[PDB]
């Protein structure tokens, strides 16, 4: 079954035969697949390695763009780095150190509250890091944030969808087109996309990743994943308005050039009651919901930023 | 004019056609459904063309040309700047 996939990967990129004993396929996705492999390091130890095989219909700039993010920003502050990369015509394979990780669905309702602060803490380190380089990740969700619960190790992965801030320190990102114009932009998961993305706003900043982190936190606090179950963008928005209020969403969207009509008005929810009813878990401090509120700021200009988040009172003393 | 429930999004500066969502029911927050359920419970970038079956498109000569061209130099450039550190066998 996967035996065929593996075999075909060796057929695709001959050079892999020399270096890797490919043991298994661990993931598939729209734009790539990920294998587990073993290799020998010149320095002596044997290493477990993840091999990400990109879809041969990928543009070369997109490939190089992803790779450059991994070279510059990666390897530090819970951001994934790159050991080496192999090409044979249109087949590229990126090699990364391998982090054995949990399913989010699994650990979801079993983490202590402390592990939740630590998880959130560590995700903002990673976003602080990518945000300094002006990388807009665009697909922040639990499956792109590897968590090893036993080793307490973390890793943001996948820059296959990234864009740059207008002043990105990452040169190739400047050749990636935005969805606003229609290389091509790649669609992300509706349920982690911020309202300015859902409403097709031409100006898209790193704030969009912060909102995604908010959604993750909402899942951690409420015990529900996926929190927003939607297959198109507007459905996602309609669900957001149910949580954050339709009036509040209409007002906020005026500040970024979008006129939103909605036929049924729905009030904003108190975040504490919402999470408590959907569920250290006896004394979740106010600071937690206060932070969630700032992450799920409907206004991208006022939304809290990664380095601001790290200074939140929620995070004293760590 | 529009059957309810609906949502309409318009670009205030006319840069877009409005777009729409019509549902049977608006989302509703279900606190009764059980943990962990939601309370709400192609194209080749290279050849700039759509296809139906990947397998065939990959063997098509439009794609096979690109695949074999110099375009991947920008990839190549980033790559030859990394340091190989695995053992290679013959
Ligand atoms: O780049 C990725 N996109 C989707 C999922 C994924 N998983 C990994 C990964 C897994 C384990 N160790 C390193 C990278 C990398 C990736
Ligand atoms: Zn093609």
């Amino acid at each position: 079954g996967v035996k065929k996939d593996i075999e075909k990967l060796y057929e695709a990129v001959p050079q892999l035969s020399n270096v890797f004993k490919i043991e298994d396929k661990i993931g598939e996705g729209t734009f790539s697949s990920v294998y587990l492999a073993t290799a020998q390091l010149q320095v002596g130890p044997e290493e477990k390695i993840a091999l990400k095989h990109l879809i041969p219909t990928s543009h070369p700039i997109r490939i190089a763009a992803e790779l450059q993010c991994l070279t510059v920003a990666g390897g530090q502050d819970n951001v994934m780095g790159v050991k080496y990369c192999f090409r044979k015509n249109d087949h590229v394979v990126i090699a990364m150190p391998y982090l054995e990780h949990e399913s989010f669905l699994d650990i979801l309702n079993s983490l202590s509250f402390q592990e939740v602060r630590e998880y959130m803490l560590n995700l903002f380190k990673a976003l602080k890091r990518i945000h300094q380089f002006g990388i807009v990740h665009r697909d922040v969700k639990p499956s792109n944030f590897l968590y090893n619960r036993r080793l307490k190790k973390y890793a943001l992965v996948d820059f296959g969808l990234a864009q740059g801030t207008h002043d990105t320190k990452i040169e190739l990102l400047k050749f990636v087109q935005s969805e606003a114009q229609q290389v091509a932009p790649r669609a992300g998961t509706p349920g982690f996309r911020a309202p300015e993305v859902l409403t097709k706003c031409p100006n898209q900043t790193t704030a969009i990743d912060m909102w995604s982190a908010g959604v993750i936190f909402l899942s951690l606090l409420s015990g529900r994943y996926p929190f927003y179950k939607a297959s198109d963008d507007l459905t996602a928005l309609a669900q957001i308005m149910t949580i954050r209020g339709s009036r509040e969403t209409i007002q906020a969207a005026k500040t970024f050039g979008k006129s939103i009509l909605c036929s049924k008005e729905v009030p904003a929810q108190d975040l504490r009651k919402l999470c408590e009813r959907l569920r250290g878990w006896n004394e979740v401090p106010d600071e937690a919901y206060d932070l969630l509120d700032k992450l799920l700021d409907l206004n991208p200009a006022s939304r809290i930023t990664a380095e601001e988040a790290l200074l939140h009172p929620f995070f004293k003393d760590m | 004019r529009l059957k309810k429930p609906f949502v309409k999004v318009e670009d205030m500066s006319q840069l877009y056609r409005p777009f729409y969502l019509q549902l049977t029911n608006m989302p509703f927050i279900n606190y009764s459904i059980q943990k962990p359920c939601s309370p709400f419970d192609g194209y080749c970038e290279c050849c700039l063309q759509k296809y139906e079956d990947l397998e065939t498109h990959l063997l098509s000569e439009q794609h096979r040309n690109f695949a074999q061209s110099n375009q991947y130099q920008v990839v190549d450039d980033i790559v030859s700047k990394l340091v190989f550190d695995f053992v290679e066998y013959e």
